[PDB]
């Protein structure tokens, strides 16, 4: 699923500029 | 038409109040552009009280004014952290906007002065911590949630962009919520005066417009963009374009797809394709009616914007309150010393601050 997607991504936490 | 006489009437009058209201604002923005505050307190004024977060050049802190009680949060920045990573510009730009700038959902600089070591911009305490631990905690808004926090980022950028300031930074994590519930805007790191292109490449991966990836001059409707993309995160409680890394994210937000949860509503939807618009002569907020587009679309018509600038509003939600100076919305982190040297560094560097 999209959600099950999002949590593989390992983005899930704070994300930093470039 | 879709108006009759008199709701015509009255939108046509609101939007040249708006006009009346943004002349008004930029007269009083430039003054406080061109003669800036310095030098309002000093650092014995304060006690620390705790570490609100850390980074790179600098660090946040709580702290209490010693004469009236009141809590603040004091942004220390090391001079020559600053200068060693080539930050002088940002920096003293950051200051000077947010000396300038007047709007309820604009964080407020109550003091800033300099030492021997290091550069200090007293803020409100703003106590409910950031969007993003309460929006990755409740794991989604309801659209009514989001749509309150949405005309909040519409009007605050109708502002900023009248004064010609394009932002650049929108994401959850630069927005705090107050005790009313309502949003303050705080980092101004990225954010520039520019009336017609600029071409830096800054800003958060997942919320670049298609223009700042492919590397094209680009203007104020990056801003547009990135609010499409945290209404969309908002609402959904993960954003549009995500992938394991940034490059298949950028892949993503060239391609013109988008795809939506079941649960949005066809309006939202519609919205969010009209801000999610990777043709510039498409987009919402970039188009002849600016942006009455996005403040008159059907996503917004239950919103009376006026009565959003004047706070009357009943939130959907209030931080739970634990007191006055309460930390707990922020993260915990070891507190260092604040040390000041006995001579003065980078002096005419920051001579402006
Ligand atoms: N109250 C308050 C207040 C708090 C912050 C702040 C405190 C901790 C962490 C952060 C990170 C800073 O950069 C990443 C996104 N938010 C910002 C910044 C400005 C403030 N006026």
């Amino acid at each position: 699923t999209t959600y099950a997607d999002f949590i593989a991504s390992g983005r899930t936490g704070r994300r930093n500029a470039i | 038409g879709h108006m009759g006489n008199a709701a015509a009437a009255k939108k046509g009058s609101e939007q040249e109040s708006v006009k009346e209201f943004l002349a008004k604002a930029k007269e009083e923005f430039l003054k406080k552009w061109e003669s800036p505050s310095q030098n309002t307190a000093q650092l014995d004024h304060f006690d620390r009280i705790k570490t609100l977060g850390t980074g790179s050049f600098g660090r946040v802190m709580l702290v209490k004014h010693k004469e009236t009680g009141n809590h603040y949060a004091m942004k220390i920045l090391d001079k020559q952290k600053v200068v060693k990573l080539k930050q002088i510009e940002h920096t003293l730009n950051e200051k000077r906007i947010l000396q300038a700038v007047n709007f309820p959902f604009l964080v407020k600089l109550e003091f800033s002065f300099k030492d021997n070591s290091n550069l200090y911009m007293v803020m409100e305490y703003v106590p409910g911590g950031e969007m993003f631990s309460h929006l990755r905690r409740i794991g989604r808004f309801s659209e009514p949630h989001a749509r309150f926090y949405a005309a909040q980022i519409v009007l605050t950028f109708e502002y900023l962009h009248s004064l010609d300031l394009i932002y650049r930074d929108l994401k959850p994590e630069n927005l705090l919520i107050d005790q009313q519930g309502y949003i303050q805007v705080t980092d101004f790191g990225f954010a520039k005066r520019v009336k017609g292109r600029t071409w830096t490449l800054c800003g958060t991966p997942e919320y670049l417009a298609p223009e700042i990836i492919l590397s094209k001059g680009y203007n104020k409707a990056v801003d547009w963009w990135a609010l499409g993309v945290l209404i969309y995160e908002m609402a959904a409680g993960y954003p549009p374009f995500f992938a394991d890394q940034p490059i298949q994210i950028y892949e993503k937000i060239v391609s013109g797809k988008v795809r939506f949860p079941s649960h949005f509503s066809s309006d939202l939807k519609d919205l969010l394709r009209n801000l999610l618009q990777v043709d510039l002569t498409k987009r919402f907020g970039n188009l002849k009616n600016g942006v009455n587009d996005i403040k008159n679309h059907k996503w917004f018509a239950t919103t009376d914007w006026i009565a959003i600038y004047q706070r009357k509003v009943e939130a959907p939600f209030i931080p739970k309150f634990k007191g006055p100076g309460d930390t707990s919305n922020f993260d915990d982190y070891e507190e260092e010393e604040i040390r000041v040297s006995i001579n003065e560094k980078c002096g005419k560097e920051f001579t402006e601050f």
